[PDB]
This record gives structure tokens, sequence and C-alpha cells, in this order.
């Protein structure tokens, strides 16, 4: 085995020759010299971290606050329409005249229900929407299930046809308005403007079953938080299909819980017990509420039934105050099917002074007496319905909301605030959408004091979207680094704007289908979550990231500056940078909002090209005819004019793009300015760095290509051969090996993909990047990343020129931070370059994770793909793991004892870049192996929420809570 | 009343309205199973 010296000796000169090929070959230093030597073509301005959150919160505030003047309108309008409404009872003379959604648009068709008549709109086509809308009559939902025509129907349909000229006038007073929408209690909801339904309703095979009433943002604008307890019945007398139909209406009723709703599900026979591991009322978000549907699922039937048991547990579990609770409505909901005691003792001995509510529930076709149950029912301000069969279980777990909502109303004008929802999808296909939604009252004969008794519920809830592309385009991110950028963040931890924040669901646990139970003509439900993604669950967690979550979840504003662990792009490495989080609050709501500047993304680069004849120049290099004087040329899919769109096409849009800055005259009228001019000047630097000095040397030894990536979307890769060979994403703003390189002070080696279908092995080469890196004015800047593709063959000849080809004394190899194989010594292992090295060699793995020269780092990925298990796809939640280097000691010599035997290695890590070279004793030696060390996105469920519930994440809730007016009926039951 | 009674606790929408649960219900369930009619109906429920 060799000594240290000589080992050293040998990565010294090979870490020499790599080193300065790639710096000789690359062109960082003559990049250098020519982003300096002009200094009159730009100037560097600085990006004042506090002024940027400043004015994006204050544009925020102000589109919000747009949204919400647009939203007292149409309540005051529904209002007051509404009170002057007749009511007649008889529609054939005069028809109703409307455009029902989900209708077909075959113009022959001449539908006129008795009572109602259709309308056939003209549907032009939109941007702002990926559809179809008409912008003359508002269309209207009406749910399967709910005749068109009764009474009820077509009277909402008679006095909601005055909604439409106040859609019109909002909309022509702010012509980005996403969907608005009344979405009213008997089910209906009438949206502007005009668009077909996604789903009819037997016009395809599939069936819609989408209720107004059951979505986020109605729920949420139609009563307060609540502090749910739902008690079930497992006595022996609800077994058979009484249990059944109990268990699918606790779980769509569990459905109609948001995050600020606090819940748990009790469960009493002859003994009063939890149903689940969580013993107090817990958050009801997606993990929670799947913890208690999977056990209530599990519930059996067995004994005899004591109301007083599960009361007084039920009472008692409302009054813990030692947890984190909702605090403003505290209701129990008794499933059950019928009883003989009323237990008049506990209701006097727990509410007494009727604070607790009760809902009761009679589930079943049975022969038992409900008597005792409308009595708890409509004694303690409570509720009480019939559910018979599973058809009613959508309708009557649903209406208490009607209940819950009466302290709202008799508060009157004191109870409309407009408030936003979480981040959900949308139901017309728009993307990721927040909703702000305004309850509207019922008031007819309100200035004399005449019916009060349908004028104590709600008529519906009147809401508006607003898209987040909407609100990424107040925080525009390209004067920053690839590095930094905004992030908001709710009054409950969840984020509404991130780069981590994608168009899919979030998942919970590990999906399992059972495709043998399935008729294949069946229409599937398919989901109603929100996408709530924490913000500790979008990065990854320091305990300094914890603070300032807590701290800017109280509305603070403030700075802070430290060092973190930030994922790569692609995830599969990890670095240690420098970051700055600048936080502030947005004042008209309660959202708040953070900036994340890595030091040296202070200052930027301002184009200051004026010389037209310059700008005509630079503008003539991207051309593809003259790629072969200039190399493959890729252009960001920015906007930069508002005529052309990202083609994602990069051909498609570099031919678009320069037809148009020659169509148009560099007056500039609705261009962008300063992203054209900074893209031209980049383009004019990066191609005088081409010719200038890769033409003079048109082939190297072992380079393969050597491109340039910039600020600006310019990537140029030299030979025209190899950009058929870049895989790289154009926007150069999600090249992972951008960022990485941005963060080291050195080389950087991204190993490439293995077992990818695609040329990533020999074709291509290894790719090697260095940040071109100037001093203007004594301030840092990193405007460019310059690499280089290597050629294998070249590098494994220099590396075997004791190391000889398929030895089998020992192994020589040459892994990277991220624990992925460079170049081998076997030509089996060369065979999988890219592989991670655990997947080669387990036991040398973790045993240099053991010696504490790979730490590693495991995250959460909660919205992942997968393919169902067994007990297309699903959403899932996918573990990560990450390796890198933790101790900056280089040498590391020693000998694994696999069992009886020893093998001895020595590593070394090539200063200067972010490679290690290891020798050990051949495999072939010790015939040991434990299990491979995978780096993949495993599929789990954790973490378990049974122990996160013990110890919950910072909250802080809504302040306002409508409960308890005292001028109230509750008559009813 | 004793051998079926309360026993018919099955798990699906199926409806059974000849069953023996109280004493007005078991006559009638055995009045038809008297007169032959569907009786072997009757018997299937009380076997499953
Ligand atoms: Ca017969």
């Amino acid at each position: 085995f060799p000594s240290a010296v000589t080992i050293k000796s040998w990565v010294d000169k090979m870490q020499e020759d790599l080193v300065t090929l790639a710096k000789t070959a690359s062109g960082v230093h003559q990049l250098v010299d020519i982003y300096e030597k002009y200094q009159d073509l730009y100037t560097v301005e600085p990006n004042n971290a506090r002024q940027l959150v400043e004015i994006a919160a204050r544009d925020i505030e102000k589109l919000l606050s747009n949204r919400s003047k647009a939203l007292v309108r149409l309540a005051l309008e529904a209002e007051k329409v509404q009170a002057a409404h007749q009511w007649r009872e008889d529609f054939a003379s005069n028809e109703v005249v409307y455009y029902n959604a989900k209708d077909d648009l075959d113009p022959e068709k001449n539908d006129s229900e008795p009572g109602s008549q259709r309308i056939k709109p003209v549907f032009i086509d939109d941007a702002n929407f990926r559809r179809q809308v008409s912008y003359q009559h508002a269309a209207v939902h009406i749910p399967t299930d709910i005749y068109e025509g009764s009474t009820i129907v077509l009277n909402e349909l008679n006095w909601t046809s005055a909604l439409d000229d106040v859609f019109k006038k909002n909309r022509e007073e702010d012509p980005s308005l996403l969907w608005q929408v009344f979405g009213s209690a008997t089910g209906l909801a009438r949206y502007y403007p005009a668009s077909p339904w996604v789903d009819n309703s037997r016009t395809p095979n599939k069936i819609d079953l989408y209720d107004v009433r059951r979505r986020p943002w109605y729920i949420q604008g139609a009563a307060s938080p609540k502090d749910m307890l739902i008690l079930v019945d497992v006595s022996g007398s609800v077994s058979g299909l009484t249990l059944k139909l109990i268990r699918t209406s606790v779980s769509e009723m569990l459905e109609t819980l948001s995050d600020d709703d606090f819940v748990n599900v009790a469960s009493f026979n002859s003994n009063a017990q939890d149903v689940s591991c969580f013993q107090h009322l817990v958050q009801a978000n997606v993990r929670n509420k799947k913890v208690l549907k999977d056990a209530v699922n599990n519930i059996t039937a067995k004994g005899i039934t004591d109301y007083k048991k599960g009361f007084s547990f039920a009472f008692e579990q409302l009054l813990n105050y030692n947890v984190s609770r909702a605090n403003c409505n505290k209701i129990i909901m008794l499933f059950t099917d019928g009883g003989e005691e009323r237990a008049q003792e506990i209701f006097a001995k727990y509410n007494k002074d009727k604070k607790v509510r009760v809902f009761t529930f009679s589930v079943g076709q049975h022969n038992y007496d409900r008597g005792p149950i409308q009595w708890m029912a409509c004694e303690n301000k409570g509720y009480y319905y019939e559910i018979p069969s599973i058809g009613a279980i959508r309708i009557n777990t649903q209406e208490y909301l009607d209940v819950l909502g009466r302290p709202m109303v008799l508060a009157g004008d004191k109870a409309k605030q407009v408030q936003w929802t979480n981040v959900y999808l949308d139901a017309l296909e728009l993307g990721l959408v927040i909703t702000g939604t305004l309850p509207v009252f019922n008031i007819t004969g309100q200035f004399e004091n005449k019916t009060n008794l349908k004028n104590q519920l709600i008529l519906g809830v009147m809401g508006v979207d607003v898209s987040l592309e909407d609100i990424k385009r107040l925080t525009p991110r390209f004067t920053l680094c690839p590095n930094g950028y905004y992030f908001a963040i709710d009054p409950n931890g969840y984020v509404l704007l991130h780069p981590n924040l994608q168009p899919k669901p979030i998942g919970v646990g590990i999906p399992t289908i059972n495709l043998r139970k399935r008729r294949p003509n069946v229409q599937n439900p398919k989901s109603q979550e929100p996408v709530t993604l924490d913000f500790l669950d979008a990065e990854l967690e320091n305990d300094i990231k914890v603070e300032i979550r807590n701290k800017m979840i109280d509305g603070e504003s403030g700075e802070k500056t430290f060092r973190t662990l930030v994922k790569s792009q692609d995830e599969r490495y990890i670095d240690k940078g420098n970051r700055t989080y600048t936080w502030t609050p947005v004042n008209g709501t309660d959202y708040s909002l953070a900036l994340v500047l890595p030091t040296y993304s202070f200052y930027y680069i301002k184009a200051k090209i004026e010389e037209t004849i310059t700008q005509a120049r630079y503008s003539e290099t991207l051309k593809p005819d003259n790629f072969e004087e200039s190399g493959y040329t890729f252009l960001a899919p920015r906007d930069y004019c508002s005529d052309l769109k990202p083609s994602d096409n990069n051909t498609e849009f570099l031919l678009n793009f320069n037809e148009f800055i020659d169509r148009k005259t560099p007056n500039n009228p609705s261009c962008n300015t300063d992203l054209i001019n900074r893209v031209l000047l980049d383009a004019g630097f990066t191609n005088e760095l081409v010719q200038n000095y890769w033409s003079k040397q048109k082939n190297i030894k072992g380079v393969k290509a050597r491109f340039v990536v910039t600020d600006g979307g310019i990537t140029r890769v030299y030979p025209k051969e190899a950009g058929e060979n870049w895989q790289e994403n154009p926007e150069t703003y999600e090249d992972s090996f951008y960022k990485r390189s941005l963060d080291n002070d050195n080389y950087v080696f991204t190993a490439p993909y293995f077992n990818k279908s695609g040329p990533g092995a020999y074709e291509s080469g290894i790719m090697v990047s260095k940040a071109v890196e100037i001093y203007i004015q004594g301030k840092l800047l990193k405007p460019a990343v310059v690499g280089i593709k290597i050629d294998v063959n070249s590098w494994i000849e220099n590396f075997t020129k004791d190391c000889k080809r398929n030895s089998d004394v020992m192994d020589c190899v040459i892994l990277d931070d991220g624990g992925f194989l460079l170049m081998a010594n076997h030509d089996d292992y060369t065979n999988q370059i890219g592989r991670f090295f655990g997947e080669i060699d387990p036991s040398l793995m973790r045993h240099l994770v053991n010696i504490s020269v790979y730490a590693f780092n495991k995250s959460y990925d909660y919205q992942s793909v997968c393919e169902p298990g067994a007990a297309s796809k699903q959403s899932c939640i996918t573990e990560q793991t990450q390796y890198f280097f933790d101790n900056d000691s280089k040498s590391f010599s020693g000998v694994l004892d696999c069992g009886n035997c020893s093998r001895i290695f020595h590593v070394e890590k090539l200063m200067n870049t972010n490679l290690i070279f290891i020798m050990v004793e051949s495999k072939g030696t010790c015939p040991c192996d434990t299990r491979l060390l995978i780096q993949a996105e495993q599929t789990s469920d954790g973490p378990d929420p049974c122990d996160m519930v013990k110890q919950p994440r910072y909250r802080k809730g809504p302040d306002v809570c409508f409960d308890n007016n005292v001028l109230e009926d509750y008559t009813d039951c | 009343m004793q051998l079926f009674g309360g026993r018919y606790d099955f798990e699906d929408t199926e409806v059974r309205r000849s069953n023996f649960d109280n004493f007005p219900q078991a006559l009638i369930s055995v009045f038809q199973v008297l007169t032959g009619e569907d009786w072997n109906s009757v018997m299937y429920n009380g076997i499953m």
C-alpha cells in the first residue's frame, strides 16, 4: 500500500492539471478582463434590500386593496337588489333568461325548460384566462343533483340577474381581475366572465361534484373559526348500516374544516375514549385530518350506550386551555342513531350558561327514539340533522354553517371584513390562486323590524380571485442573482410565495390503491384540499430560520445575516452559503414579506448602451446563420416586450426575438428596456469573448465544449456540434450548475446523471464551471459563469499515467462533494460514471460518513408523484438525502475492518476544487457488503404527526370572533 | 326474535324488510315463511 507522500504528490499533479486545463481553456480571466475593460457600457447600481421589500409590500397591499374595493361594491349591490325582490312563484309567462354553464354548445338544442331560457354566448378566447371567456353575461353553476326550476332556484336566478352590471363595471375599472363569483346558500354560483364549466354533468362520461357551499373560500367567509369535537357513538346498536354511514359522515364532515379550526374525534360506548393518538384538540390541517380519517375508518361497534360518559369527556376536552385552540366556537357534533336518555344533568353541570353548542346527527334507517336527540340539539343552541342514506351526507354535513353564522349577522356591519384564503388550485384551471371573501346579509324590512326569521342567515359569499402570477409580477427578481428571491408568509406559517411552491397538491402519507376493487366506469372523486406548504417545509430548517419565522409571523420588521445550508436546484448537493433575510409586514393584510439576498448580490449591473450603432452591432450577434462564428446561442424566455410570448422552443423564441428587435426601432415604446439593454450588452460581451479567445484555439486536448452562461439569458456553447448536447435549461436562473458555482469560490464539477436516457457519459463529458468575478469600484460582482465539458477518455488516460486499469491490488476513485462517481480505475465503475458511490461500494461509503468526511442532511418533499403501492400516479412525500463536506481538513488515512478482514484506505481532497481522491484495498479482497446506501427520493410517510402535536410549531390566530350574541333565535331543530 | 333478533347488521345498503327485530315485524316474517312465499330469501339472510 503506497505511502501518504506519494499519494499526496499524485493528487497534487492531478489537481494542478485539471485546474490549469479548465482555467486556460474556459477563459475565466479573459472574460473578467473584458468585463472590466469597458466600465462605460454599464453602471453599478445597489440593491437596497430594505427599500425593495417596502416597495414590494406596498404593491401587494395596493393590489389586495383594489381587490377589496371591488368586493364591498358587489356585496352592497347584492344586498340592495335582494332587499327589493318580490318572490314571485309562477315563472311560466315571465321566463328567467340566463346562461347555465355546463350546458351543450351545439347551437341546435334550444332547451328553454319551464320557467327558464338559456343563452348561446359568443366565447372569444382570452389571455389571463387559459380558456374562452365571454364578457357579456355571467355564467351560472347549479350542482348536479339540484333541479334548476325549483322556485327557490328560479328566484336566486332572478334577483342575481342584477349583479352582472356591477361585475362588468368592476372589470372595466380594473382589467386585470380574474373570476368574480357570488356563491349563494342555495347551491348556485354566479361567476364572471362566463366560461363553460370544465365537467358537464353527463355530456362527458364523468360527473362533477362541485358544491359552492363546501369550498374553502365559502366555508371561510360564512363563519368564524371553530373548536369542533366530533363525538361518534360506537355502541352496539349502531352496528350494521348506521356505522358505515357514520364513518362516511364523519369523514365528509372533517372535509369541511380549515387550518384555523381545531378538531378531535372522541368515541363512546359505556366508556368515552379518543379515536386516535391525539387526546386533545389538534389543528385540522391535511395531515391531522388524514390521521383522524384513517382512525375513524377502523371503528367497530360493540357495547352499551352511555351519553353521560361521552358528554363528560367531550365537555372536558373542550376545556383544556393548556394547548393552542381557536378559542372561538365550541361545538359538539354527536353522531348517533337514537336513544332514550337526554341527560339534563350533564348539560346543567357543564354548560349551564350555554357556551357550547350541540349539533346532533341521527343516522340510518332504524326504529329508535329521536326525542332525546332533538332535545339535546335545540336545548343547547344547536341543531338536529337526519342522515338516512349516502346521498344526504353531503348536504347535511355542511349545513351547520347556517347556525354558526347567526352571530355574524346579528353583529351587522361590524362583521364585514375581507379575508383571504390559503393557496389552492382553481376549479376553472387557472393555477394557484387565493380568494378574498366577504359575506352577504339578507335585509328585508330592515328599517321597520318585520320578520328577522329569514334575516338571521346570510345569503351567500362574494369572492374574487387573485392568481399567484399576479403577485409574482409585483416582486421582479431579475436584478438579483439566481440565489436571491422574495417569499411571503401567512399568520400561520404557511407560504404564499416561494421558489419551491409548485402547482401540485400537497401529498400525505404513502399512496396505496386496490386496482382490483374499482369498476372501470364509476367516476371516482378527485380532491378539494388547499396547497398548504409550511415555510419550514419548503427550505432546509435551521434554528435561525425558526426564529425568523416566529419573528415575522407576528408582524415584525427587521434583518438578519447568517450562514446556512442551501439545497441546490437539482436535489443532489448542499452548499454552505451566506444569506441575508430582510423582512417586513404587509400593512393592509396579515401577510409578511421577506427578501433573501446573498452577500455578493448587493450590487447589480445596469446597461447603458445608448450609441445605437453598438446596440445594432451587438444585436447582430444572436442570429442563427452565423452560429458557426459565435457558437450555439440560447436566450432565456423572459418577457422583454408585450407582443412576443415565451415559446418553450428556444429556436422559435430566438427567431421571434430577433425579428422583434429589428422589427421595431431601438426607441422601445412598449418594451422592458432594462431587460433588453442588459441582454444585448451581455450578448456583446459574450460574443467578443468567443471571437477573440475561443476562436484562436479551435480545439484543445481534453475539452469537449466550452460554454458561457450569463445574466440576461445569453448562453453560448462554442462548437455547434456540442449545441445539440446542452440539456440545461435556457433560463439561466434555473441552471443548477449556475447557482452552485456562484456559491463556491473555486471550480465545481457536476457529475452527470446515470442510467437516464440520453447522451450522458462519453459523448457529452463532465461539466466543470467557475463563476466570473470582477471588482469595479471595490464592489464584488458575479455576472457570468464560464465552463467546460471534459472528455472522459483523455481524463482516463491522464488518470492512469499504484493504479492500473482493471487492477486488482487496489481501487482508485475520484468523487465530488455529493458522493458521485467521476473517474474510476476499474472499467466497470467507469462504466457507471455519475452514480452515487454508496451504490457501488457501500461499506467504504458508510465508513466515510462515519469518520466525518461526508456529512449528510435529510429532508422531505411534500409535493412528489409516485406509483401507488400494493394495499396513473398519486401525490406523495419523498425523503431526500444530501451529502457534503463538513470538515475542512484534507487527508484521511485509515482502515475499515469489515469482519475478520480489513481493507486500508487513504482519501485526499484535491484543493481548489470539490473533488476527493480515494484509494482503497480492492473490494475483491474482502467478500463483505452490508447493503446499498441509496441517495435518491425514497417514498416515505413521516414525520409522525402523533408526536408533532405534542409540541407544535408557532402560530397566531384571527382575533375577530363572532359567537354568542344574545338576541339570537335558536328556536330551530 | 332470539335466533335472528338484531343480527341483520349487514354493512351494505341493501334493504331487508322481512327481519326479526320486534314482535309485530317477527310475526309478519313468520307468516310469510308459513305461506311459503319468498321464504327462501328469509333463509339466506338467516344463514349469512
Ligand atoms: Ca313465489
